[PDB]
């Protein structure tokens, strides 16, 4: 129901905490390295010119085929 | 150490060229020339 | 049996000295009486070895299959053997040994052997269970950092405290590390180069990626307390202690919870640059070369077919379209070749 | 939404405005209970240590503070409203108000664009920038 | 025990002797950098509101919600039903 | 200068040649750092001799180390400072034991040679 | 000249005696949808086979 | 947002209200520390934290998962309904989503490891035996260990790395990691004997592998595992294939 | 005539590693078979999670088709039987076509007369006489009673067909349905995989 109605249990137990207890409650840090957090940066630097190259020598196929290439070769 | 020689080469280099590059900074040393050479004569002075 | 019914000039070492001595004895006639049993049963079942390398539960395994390799199916005590996988591959193996059955009297004559070989065992734990017990008297420091079971194993192992003190540490960290066959898995089996050091409570009561760290630690602690107790000095057990005190306090070290990090702010968003050797390789390398200018381009009103069906729109521009280009092929900037790091390189070598 | 600072009247809100001469003053109006001012509070929230070094949010109660609801038109739930230099950088989000973000922004990408946006257009003494992405539309589908 | 530096040449001990080459060595520039960092990062105004106007804010919006919190189950945003 | 079970303690002059020659060594890859490293070294008779330190705290950590340089007949003394020894070694850890080990046809042949004759003559 | 459900215009091709090494390219075509994070329409055929 | 902002009111409200007013912002770094915890499926232990505290944080933590379950299902029922949605939930959803699978991936292998093999070695023996008995029928002879004089070794070779070539063949825009990858297909292609022996050394001694990368591909009726493995083991794996 | 669809429920997830690398020393040297099923045995990380594949099989590898392709080829040795899949295949001096029989009587000598295969999906066509279809439903219905005629509710048909052009569901196909499916499904063991 109100959701404030699922945590009045434990916010009632709350109340046996002492105040030094209060006070060990340790900070929260990360667990991932300088890497992790703030990598440097990515750059782009664009794909080689040799894919272009392959990509347009895909293509003038032949002239002639040895007569060994059957139907599947 | 090797670490420690290393270290401290590099501690004398750095504080011998930020001397040299104050006394550049006050005029004592007049400012570096391009280190121009047979393969940098037409990068340094290409129109001369 | 006088020892342990008297434990309410003749020393106590001395011994416990020819007690560890017969330990090493003992494994030998141990080894001999494996490699027999071994040599007359891979006439059966000769693949058995390939699969259960530990000499004891091969010898265990052989045993209970027997001339019998019905006994490998609906059978409990491989159970108490085995592991599940090696189990199961055995039984598959076992399907299809390609060995005759064994004569009456090899039965015989193996059953005898696997009969000494365990009554030999058993005599090998009721001795270790003497060291254990005497633990305390002859090795103090070392029992106080790696219990009791897993010193008197150790030290039987290597032979005593005079031949564990003039062993490196890198070795007792490896002493019971067994050959643990992978069947079908990836070397996970946490026994490549683990030993009883690794297993020891001490090591085992840490987070599984931070035990080998650990194990490594401790096997270097556990060489200074039994170079320490070789020559019986810190009798009462105040070195032992130290060296607890330090692995305990850099196991917290390493279990500490991290530190409080920062987050960086994106920095601004909005000067000169310098121009050199470096300047003009990166800019060449970033530089959009004749190919790669010649690729931008395309054909007014003149339609290219659609090559490549994996991705349509993906078209050259004026490379071999036949329009406005030049007569001769244009060539590849060697400066564009794809190269690998410096990092993954020095990986690449220190792979060879 | 509770941990950015609150602005609890009308002169607090206008030195805030003044305060900054060289980051963006992010200012949400609207009611902290608000389910929408809510959605747009984590955003905010979750940004703020991001953008810290050119933007500064403060948040606004529109009851609390009554002041700016005749002058700046704060009749939606909830209200993003950015200011350079004592001056409303008015954001052509293509919604057809031009003038603040009267909605709650899903994304913790999209408020920072629009928040760099902002400040770049702003240093150079433009009243409207144009925000990165057309909001005309929820590319739903 | 009177060693020599082989920094300076000063008779330094055994023990201190290794601290010595831990400072001895020390690059200038790490202080300049330290400097800056506690310059840089202790002028910086606080992003998030102190824990009184965090305490202070949740009061108002459990005060502003029921549907949240009390017991008897007001509307959505008036006041104290 | 203090733990008389460390016996075959060198003088200053040795141990100046000692550390001298742990240096020359070590630029030419063949020193062992370690106590763990001299006993490996030891169990295959590839040393011509072991320097240990005399100031480890526990000392008789370093004890087996003479009694299996008696079993295979390899000299051994022991410096004053771990801290010297460490530094010798091009280590700034304080390195306790060392290994000066074999290799045919170097060029330290005659300083190990010597080197060993002055370590096996101090012995008592 | 482009008939034939091989394509028969693929006898000429250039690669046409390094293809033939390659079997079973069908099934990993097929699986290629689990190593690249994209749908691929053509996942049934290859335009090179 | 609602039962954030009611689990650090109460929370807050049994703090000693005049002594200590500075760690607020740390309860709420621990609420998300302890929600950040249970999404990686890796177990939350703080040492120094009171008791009552932790159970407050686990009964947020356990009420915030249950929500989240129910509303990943119930939107990705949505997005499987041809519902229009927007991209961000889409997004959002294929995120949550890939960490309930992995959470109940982690259970299965889990539940593996505790449970052994479920395959009953008497069924796997005739499983086994019928491949056998299938294979001795067929006269198959197995497939040998590629030989170092293997004539058309460098045919495979070449294959298998224009297979790895063929996915940045359109992707203008390369990476890092790309970047990588296409160096090292680059270095083999340009000096294959010295790969090939390198693909040999991984095949004869190799056993343990760096850990791969899962994505999921949202076909909006089911979640396509994609997976990333190592460029250098790629080559292998992939020369092995066409092999 | 009876045309069962079908698929291994999850063949994938439900691999064993080590049955992997017994079946597949049976075909390739046993130093690549350690490798192959080694390398299925890897972390499996996302972003925070990290986890080990120690059951499953990992589709993104490389040669993770050979061995689904020749995992499927053991699963159509249970289905098909021994006998039937080496008629099928045919003599390894001249194996068989695509679904080709050598002679007309060794196609007719079994119920299930085509079998094909795609990575996970089944498809088995048998053809029955009039009484070897009444022998397997009395089979069937000895071994799962249905007095009430239940077995139509669960029964899948094509519904993107009109009413008459997809299958009728009479009484007796229905239950010469479900055991066919049920006679399938028997020689396939559920720790393996099930249908």
């Amino acid at each position: 129901p109100k959701i404030q109605q699922q945590f009045s249990d434990l916010k009632r137990k709350l109340a046996e905490v002492t105040e030094e207890e209060w006070l060990s409650i340790p900070e929260v840090g990360d667990a991932r390295n300088k890497r992790q957090r703030n990598p440097r940066y990515e750059k782009l630097t664009p794909v080689p010119d040799s894919f272009f190259a392959k990509h347009l020598q895909t293509g003038e196929n032949h002239t002639s085929v040895d007569p060994r290439q059957t139907q599947f070769g | 150490t090797k670490k420690e020689q290393k270290k401290l080469r590099r501690q004398t280099r750095r504080e011998a060229q930020k001397e040299l590059q104050e006394k550049v900074r006050l005029g004592l040393m007049p400012p570096p020339e391009p280190k121009v050479r047979i393969s940098n004569l037409m990068r340094v002075l290409g129109t001369e | 049996k006088q020892a342990k019914a008297s434990e309410v000039a003749a020393p106590e070492y001395r011994v416990i000295v020819d007690a560890n001595n017969l330990t090493v004895e003992i494994e030998n006639e141990l080894n001999i009486i494996h490699k027999f049993i071994r040599d007359k049963y891979s006439k059966r079942f000769p693949e058995l070895e390939s699969l259960v390398p530990n000499a004891l539960d091969y010898i265990r395994t052989v045993k209970e299959l027997g001339n019998s390799l019905d006994k490998c199916k609906n059978n409990e005590n491989l159970q108490q053997i085995l592991t599940n996988a090696t189990i199961m591959v055995v039984s598959v193996t076992a399907s299809t040994t390609q060995g005759q059955q064994l004569s009456e009297e090899e039965l015989e004559r193996l059953e005898e052997a696997c009969d000494m070989a365990l009554e030999l065992n058993a005599s090998k734990h009721r001795i270790y269970e003497y060291v254990e017990s005497r633990m305390s008297f002859i090795a103090p420091n070392l029992s106080i950092i790696i219990g009791a079971s897993t010193a008197a194993k150790i030290m039987g192992v290597a032979g005593g405290l005079t031949n564990l003190s003039k062993m490196p540490a890198c070795n007792i960290m490896l002493l019971g590390a067994q050959r643990k066959t992978l069947s079908g898995f990836s070397s996970t089996s946490v026994l490549p180069h683990t030993g009883y050091i690794y297993h020891s409570d001490i090591v085992q009561s840490l987070p599984p990626d931070l035990r080998r760290k650990a194990a490594r630690l401790v096997a270097a602690k556990c060489t200074l307390a039994a170079r320490v107790d070789s020559f019986h000095e810190s009798t009462e057990g105040k070195v032992g202690y130290e060296l607890k005190d330090e692995i305990e306090r850099k196991f917290d070290k390493w279990q500490e919870p991290p530190p409080v990090k920062q987050v960086k702010p994106l920095p601004a968003p909005l000067r000169k640059k310098r121009g050199g050797r470096r300047y003009r390789k990166m800019k060449e390398r970033l530089g959009l070369t004749e190919i790669r200018k010649q690729a931008n381009r395309m054909s007014f009103g003149e339609i290219e077919e659609d090559a490549y069906q994996e991705d349509l729109g993906f078209s050259l521009g004026h490379l071999g379209k036949s329009g406005s280009g030049r007569v001769r092929q244009t060539q590849v900037n060697e400066a564009t070749k794809a190269r690998i790091s410096k990092t993954l390189q020095r990986t690449l070598q220190k792979q060879s | 939404s509770y941990m950015l600072p609150h602005l609890h009247n009308g002169w607090q809100v206008d030195q805030a405005i003044l305060s900054e001469e060289d980051r963006v003053v992010v200012i949400r109006f609207g009611h902290d209970w608000d389910p929408t001012c809510m959605k747009m509070d984590e955003v905010l929230y979750s940004i703020a240590e991001k953008v810290k070094n050119f933007a500064v949010i403060y948040l606004v109660d529109i009851t609390e503070v009554p002041d700016f609801n005749k002058m700046y038109e704060l009749y939606d739930p909830c209200t993003v409203m950015f200011f350079f230099r004592n001056k409303h950088i008015m954001i052509d989000l293509g919604t057809g108000n031009n003038n603040k973000i009267n909605w709650a922004m899903e994304d913790k990408q999209e408020m920072v664009d629009i928040i760099e946006t902002v400040y770049r257009g702003a240093r150079k003494g433009r009243g409207l920038v144009v925000s990165p992405k057309d909001y005309s539309t929820k590319y739903r589908y | 025990e009177y060693l020599v530096s082989p920094i300076t040449g000063e008779k330094i001990p055994a023990s201190k002797m290794q601290e010595h080459m831990r400072i001895g060595l020390l690059d200038p520039r790490w202080l300049e950098q330290r400097d800056r960092s506690i310059r840089e990062k202790q002028s910086d105004d606080e992003v998030y509101a102190p824990g009184l106007d965090i305490e202070s804010s949740l009061k108002q919006l459990a005060e502003r919600r029921t549907d949240i919190f009390g017991v008897e189950e007001t509307a959505i945003g008036k006041k104290i039903g | 200068d203090v733990n008389p079970k460390a016996y075959p303690l060198a003088d200053a002059h040795l141990t100046k040649k000692l550390l001298d020659l742990v240096q020359q060594s070590c630029n030419y890859k063949q020193l062992r750092k370690g106590a763990n490293e001299a006993t490996k070294t030891l169990n295959r008779g590839i040393s011509e001799f072991i320097v240990m330190a005399a100031d480890a705290e526990p000392l008789e950590i370093i004890l087996h180390l003479p009694l299996l340089c008696e079993d295979k007949n390899v000299p051994y003394v022991f410096v004053r400072s771990k801290q010297a020894l460490g530094r010798a070694c091009g280590v700034s850890r304080p390195v306790i034991a060392c290994s000066v080990t074999i290799k045919e046809g170097s060029q330290l042949k005659q300083q190990i040679q010597s080197i060993q004759q002055s370590i096996e003559r101090l012995l008592v | 000249w482009d008939r034939g459900i091989p394509r028969i215009n693929t006898l000429f091709q250039k690669d046409r005696h390094t293809l033939a090494y390659d079997k079973g390219w069908r099934v990993r075509t097929d699986f290629k949808q689990y190593q690249v994070l994209k749908q691929n329409p053509f996942w049934w055929t290859h335009q090179r086979h | 947002l609602e039962l954030r902002a009611a689990v650090m009111h109460d929370i807050l409200d049994m703090m000693p209200e005049g002594i200590k007013q500075n760690k607020a912002r740390t309860i709420l770094q621990h609420l998300s520390e302890a929600w950040r915890c249970w999404k990686a499926n890796i177990p939350w232990k703080v040492p120094g934290l009171p008791t009552p505290i932790e159970n407050m944080i686990l009964r947020y933590v356990k009420a915030k998962a249950d929500w989240w379950t129910n509303t990943a299902h119930y939107n990705r029922e949505r997005i499987r309904r041809g519902a229009t949605v927007d991209k961000t939930v889409c997004k959002k959803n294929l995120g949550r989503l890939t960490r309930l699978y992995l959470k109940a991936e982690q259970e299965r292998q889990h539940n593996y490891l505790k449970d052994g093999p479920y395959i009953t070695a008497e069924e796997a023996v005739a499983v086994y035996t019928t491949t056998v008995h299938w294979l001795e029928s067929r006269r198959f002879s197995p497939i040998p260990f590629p030989p170092l004089s293997y004539k058309h070794d460098t045919k495979l070779l070449i294959l298998a790395l224009e297979r790895l070539k063929e996915a940045y063949s359109v992707k203008s825009r390369l990476n890092q990691s790309q970047r990588e990858e296409l160096g090292l297909i680059e270095q083999a292609y340009d000096n294959p004997h010295e790969a090939l022996s390198r693909i040999k050394r991984h095949l004869l001694t190799q056993r343990a592998f760096k850990e791969v990368g899962i994505e999921f591909m949202d076909l909006y009726s089911h979640l396509v595992p994609v997976y990333d493995v190592e460029p250098l083991e790629k080559i292998t794996d992939a020369y092995l294939d066409q092999y | 005539n009876v045309m069962l669809e079908s698929r291994f429920e999850k063949m994938y997830e439900k691999i064993d590693l080590t049955l992997l690398n017994r079946l597949l020393r049976l075909i390739v040297d046993h130093n690549i078979a350690d490798y192959m099923t080694a390398k299925n045995n890897v972390v499996i990380n996302y972003k925070d999670m990290n986890h080990t594949n120690s059951y499953g099989i990992i589709r993104g590898l490389q040669f993770a088709s050979f061995i689904v392709q020749y995992y499927g080829l053991v699963m159509d040795l249970l289905v098909l039987g021994l006998h039937r899949a080496s008629e099928m295949a045919g003599p390894p001096q001249m194996p068989n076509d695509f679904l080709s029989f050598q002679d007309i009587a060794t196609e007719a000598a079994h119920p299930i007369r085509l079998f094909c295969r795609y990575i996970d999906r089944i498809h088995i066509f048998f053809r029955f006489t009039a009484d070897e279809a009444r022998d397997l439903i009395q089979r069937y219905l000895t071994e799962h009673p249905d007095p009430n005629n239940e077995n139509i509710v669960g029964y899948n048909n094509k519904k993107c067909w009109p009413r008459d052009a997809r299958m009728r569901l009479m009484k007796h196909d229905v239950n010469l349905g479900r055991a066919v499916f049920w006679d399938i499904k028997n020689r396939l063991p559920r720790s393996v995989t099930t249908v």
